[PDB]
């Protein structure tokens, strides 16, 4: 019995849409007293400032001690350079969650935001794209436990399908981030009398809901055992280690370079890339090595070879 | 009785 | 430099289709005591009449000082006299809840209301969170919140949708998602539906870019109404309020306008107009941006 | 005036797939302190054994007391034996909540599992309130709430749809979609699942008109089985509960019949029987019948 | 030789329960296909109306021709007005036999009824008497001949006993009858495609069954003879007759006005009264000739005069 | 281990009540067409002749073909003699099923006769009767028509004390079998005593009496009845019938495998002599397997 | 106006006696020609096997075409352990009905049965059959035969104090509903379950409390609704005088306020601190309404209670 | 002509 | 299509 | 031949 | 203590 | 020892 090499492939989309300076507005928001929405400014819990008209700050509440609580939504146009890359983690704005302690019951229990854009094609036509983002919030009632008495906000992910040169591409939200971290959230807790500031991540990418780019295949279906044997994976890891052969982690989720592999006892693997298309070279090879076992007990151990093919919208 | 949030 | 004005129009359904009256039923719930359901009666807690005997009422808890806390959902059959009419509010009836001391743990967290009639069924989730009840009066209110869920069905060939928009305060116009009530205390909400054409519910809009038949830029003004005497300076990229709807118009020319109104609030030969005001050099020049708004049948669509 | 007897039809999938062994893997959380997951041990709050390698524990908190909080997924490929009945309940595995008292701010607020088989790979969503705990006990519970999410894939060239329903306590009927545990204590539930043809999960269903065959109409009253000798009264818009699923009927004679009984309930030559009672304009009423044929059918159609 | 003059008297109560409406329920059958109970409707096969939400009607079969078969039973609350009289037929309602063609095999072979009512308990709280009723049932398989096609009830001759003040008394099944008859059955034929509808005849009275009251003696316990001429009845008959003296009827059920005599001819005699209460006026006397014989063979004409008296439940 | 003899007793009344003629009349029957009842005749179907007028006969139906069918019940005062003796096989009668072919529809469903006598106490007797004139066929044995009799009763009193008499049932003459349906054919007649018996107390009640037999055995204890049977067997033992009824002389021997046991005398007190003793062997097996055999003498006591 | 809730209770004994294996013998028969009784064997026709000697099966009839028909009764005691416990459905043993073509006129009419046990004190509870073995036309249903069994029952003393076994009827296994009647096609068998029950008393009768809801009811007063459950915020309306299937039992209230509860439950599905609970409303006289509760204990007690 |  |  |  | 929600 | 949740 021998296992044989296994041989797959996934294109990612490596491409960009030029795009304008976002805008933010808060549009709506269910219960809370004394709501307000505007636009940044550099009075002392204004929100900063940035390059456009919407509103994108929010407060709400009478305060007890000084400010009053909101979210604020400062926007990335500057580094963005006016693009969307694809597949690739976008910073759109940074979210500030300002805690204060208000009057119990003045908080919202929830709001939008809309972000929108115009997308350019090469022909110069502009397509105009509004983004929706929800979040739930609880103000909660103040104790002398300072971690319960911290405000917690939910943002959904939420998505935008719209068309660019006569194909379909939804930007996806992510979540919240802190930055110089790699964890994404989607609940924030934030202390009494604090700010809490996040990047809010997004991606995009093609087709009508965003998917991170995939393979699948199985393993042991070129393997060879005699007719009245049957195969099972054994064993599964990261790179190269034909030498040793490997023992454990079926099923398990096994970090590469590029993205995650889950192969399970039976050959069957799905392939995930995960990485910033930016992190991916031309000529990107993902290795693994997998052992099989037989009927009879003994086992064979190979490679499973997945070139990571990057590839423009033109092209897809 | 000055409850806060 | 020269701004030209410029043009365009939104097309709203305005048309009804003819129902039957509504009949709505709780299916599930998860959690809680002494839970039932039932048809609305003039007990005292009992959520009033309608005409029908779907089991509009549910109640949970074992009460600790008079009743149990619920829901109730009544009907609005009357008024509606066998219509729907398309994007236009619909109130499809009056929701109540009902917060009553309860031993505590006895709540439920979540349930389901469904609501037929003939032309379909729209299903309705709810979370319930009944808060343990202290000194602290707004922290003790009990919280509902309701999903934006929707329910898509055939007529003559096309598809329609109706969709959830939210809870309003009678009289009032803004719409809630959540519904915070006090202890010993019921409030009651028209819930507002919409439907129109399509697989989702949406609102008509039109899009365009007003810089694209300007003579040379960048737009650095915009306003409701027309202000071509004075120009108009700010509120590039903001919501924009006009007669029937909303105008953003950004930097770039790019704009969108969507129809909120009311149909009925609509009249025939309607025109929502705005105005807009820089090139290279620094000067200005200023522009109308006119949209008709179209009232046309399910037919013409 | 004179009601007649009325027929529908409604087919229900009856078949099975054949699956591997389903393997958990917790992917994804947000917040917590001291998180780890891994693969169930039979260390005291190591959550039990299961054939594989995926991570089907998830814990957090610095412990106050004992052991950390957290949950566990326990696969149900024994019994399964290498298949998925078609609109049948599974029980993809059980579900365990550990609450232990930590330290407060220190749990999760959400997490995410992965449930893989073959390659098909349904996600699982978690929100998580870890309730700061006081002197009452029901308060100081803490929640869990599952989302219904589903993933969708081809077999032999036609989409199935694996669909969650929820947790129920074992040996129970309810299904719930939140789960409340009070501290120190351990709550298992069955994770239930469906799965059928199409791009979402939905109960067989049919739908029909009985008063379009009537001679002469209002629809006064419903029932499940056979009671023309006596006529029927009331039931009108209400769930009437069958052996096999829910009739509802209204007013105008529109109804809709749903199969909520697992495939294996339902015998061949099943019927479903109702009567009804309608009324005339001239106040005059006759009772017939609704005869369902429930036709267990195979994926080949 | 002489006979004598005899004498008697027996008590009959006479005197009424308050009670409630009475409400039926169908409890019981054994076998049948399609078996439903429900409280009567104006339905064709409804059974009719009653002031009730009791199951006074039963139903079977799948019909071969239009209705389904069953019984019915329509209570009498209107025109018992809230009383029930002792020793007193008491008609408890009307029972109605719906005989259709059913495909064979589909009917019940037997049924059980309840009768529920209220009467003051001992410290005068109103609480329930039941009465259970039972039915044999036989839908006969339907051929050419029509009498041999009939189908077949028998009711039981069931009771019960419940206390009042402090005395027990027992509500009683007599059978059916046809109204404006006196015919009392306790089977019912009914052919085919066709409704029978009968009175259910009850009695109460005194004590743990119901029984007729009576008395007994012996007429020629008085008369006059020698030592050695034994004395035997020859003859009796209802009334007075003694010009002629009687001849015959020694041992026969004679009619009376109120009841029914047996006189053997060793003397013993048993009187029985059968008449409803109401027949049965103040100083109500029953009268009865008999003629003896001695062993001379002369023969000798007396009286037995038996008072029929009416006393109330205080009296015991 | 040893199983030890066992003695019992139970007693019988062996006695009789002074009574009169037996008179009896059909009081009351369901349905059936051209009804009538009356004295007996020596008229073609009029039942034959008794000593009374009470009305001991009953027929229903137009006749099909000669005769209406009925019932007749000739008492048997001559041979009672003025008695009826306790615990003993009493013919109170000649009970006749006549069965002709009468128009369909035209029987009676059920019927009633009073059978009084006086003891001088007057005592009335009610007997009871479903009937079921059947359809007639080609099929001869289906078309029988049937008769069912209830075992009823009458409780009287005599010297401060109650008596029971009770139906047992039906018998062809010459017979012992007792039945409670009787089949008779189309254009036939079907004559049968009528049983009855009469007792102490206040239902009838054959003697009895109860016991262990294992209760005195010596054996721990871990003892079994493994045989029983009427007779004195103990030079073999026995094996089998427990828990089987077992005939004796006088009476009927069940005795179950813990020892508990019950005869009951079915035997007409006149077949029963002074010391009179029932016999009976038993086998018993211990724990270990050890057999042992021993006898049950249950006396009859005349009383 | 106002209900006011009201309460009850009512015990049912929960014990069991300690009892022999028991012992079935056909003992008398009525009709029938070629009629035998014997312990049943694994002959084809011959019953299937028990533990004991009694005559538990027979036969009758010269057999048309196979066998002859008859009756069989194969006790439960390896199940029963040694145990009857009161007021829980007691499967006595199975009773099977043997159908087979006869030639016509050879059936029984009538049968008995004696069913003997220890309790030591010997208890025998006699049963009765009335039989009809249906002449056989083209029509199938119509010549089934038919068995009808006796509501008999048998009293016996236990430690001073009186029990009464009772039969129930016959039950297909695995269901619920109690027939006195059994009709089987020809060249069949039918196996049912015989039920009994066991109590205290004289005869047996289902525990049972009585009442009145309207008697501490505050004001002309009229029930005017009745349900199982607690259905206080909605009120009730209709079912007065109907049997309602609660948790343990049964209520019939009456318009004037009066009620019967009857406990129908097997004891073992009666947990310690039972409680029955029912909804009524009431009506008065000005034509207001007003609901409340009636609660049941349900005590479970031993014999020596 | 039936008879019984 | 026997009836009863 | 008739049976029963 | 008779804790509400 | 201190808050926990
Ligand atoms: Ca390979
Ligand atoms: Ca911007
Ligand atoms: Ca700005
Ligand atoms: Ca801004
Ligand atoms: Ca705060
Ligand atoms: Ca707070
Ligand atoms: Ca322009
Ligand atoms: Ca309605
Ligand atoms: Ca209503
Ligand atoms: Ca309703
Ligand atoms: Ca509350
Ligand atoms: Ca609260
Ligand atoms: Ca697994
Ligand atoms: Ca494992
Ligand atoms: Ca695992
Ligand atoms: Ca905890
Ligand atoms: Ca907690
Ligand atoms: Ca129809
Ligand atoms: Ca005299
Ligand atoms: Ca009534
Ligand atoms: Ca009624
Ligand atoms: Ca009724
Ligand atoms: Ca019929
Ligand atoms: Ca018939
Ligand atoms: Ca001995
Ligand atoms: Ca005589
Ligand atoms: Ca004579
Ligand atoms: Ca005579
Ligand atoms: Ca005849
Ligand atoms: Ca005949
Ligand atoms: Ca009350
Ligand atoms: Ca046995
Ligand atoms: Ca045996
Ligand atoms: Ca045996
Ligand atoms: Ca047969
Ligand atoms: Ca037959």
């Amino acid at each position: 019995s021998t296992a044989l090499d296994d041989r797959g492939e996934v294109d990612i989309v490596a491409d960009s849409f030029t795009v304008s300076g976002v805008v933010a507005n808060w549009t709506s928001w269910s219960n809370g007293t004394n709501v307000t929405t505007f636009d940044g400014t550099n009075a002392p819990n204004g929100g900063g400032l940035d390059n456009d008209s919407g509103k994108d700050q929010i407060r709400w509440g009478q305060p007890a001690s000084s400010y009053s609580s909101g979210y604020g939504f400062i926007d990335n146009d500057s580094a963005l350079n006016g693009e969307f890359a694809l597949n690739q983690d976008i910073i759109l704005g940074t979210f500030t969650h300002y805690n204060y302690p208000v009057y119990s019951g003045g908080a919202i229990t929830s709001a939008s935001m809309d972000v929108a854009f115009s997308v350019t094609d090469a022909h110069g036509v502009l397509t105009p794209v509004t983004l929706k983002l929800n979040f739930d919030h609880n103000e909660t009632p103040n104790t002398n436990n300072p971690e319960a008495s911290k405000d917690i906000i939910k943002v959904g992910n939420t998505n935008v399908t719209f068309e660019n040169a006569g194909a379909l591409y939804t930007l996806q939200v992510i979540g919240f981030r802190i930055p110089g971290t790699n964890q994404i959230v989607t609940e924030i807790r934030t202390g009494e009398n604090a700010t809490n500031s996040y990047e809010l991540v997004v991606r995009v990418g093609p087709g009508e809901g965003y998917e991170l780019p995939s393979t699948s295949g199985n393993v042991l279906s070129n393997d060879v055992s005699g007719a009245d044997v049957d195969m099972t994976v054994v064993g599964a890891a990261s790179g190269n280690h034909v030498s040793s052969g490997v023992s454990g982690s079926v099923g398990s989720m096994i970090a590469g370079l590029y993205g995650n592999l889950i192969l399970l006892a039976d050959g069957s693997y799905t392939y995930q890339v995960t990485a910033n298309a930016s992190s991916i070279p031309n000529d990107a090879i993902e290795i693994f090595t997998y052992t099989m076992k037989d009927g009879d007990g003994d086992t064979s151990t190979a490679l499973l070879s997945i070139n990571v093919n990057r590839v423009t919208m033109a092209d897809f | 009785a000055g409850w806060t949030d």
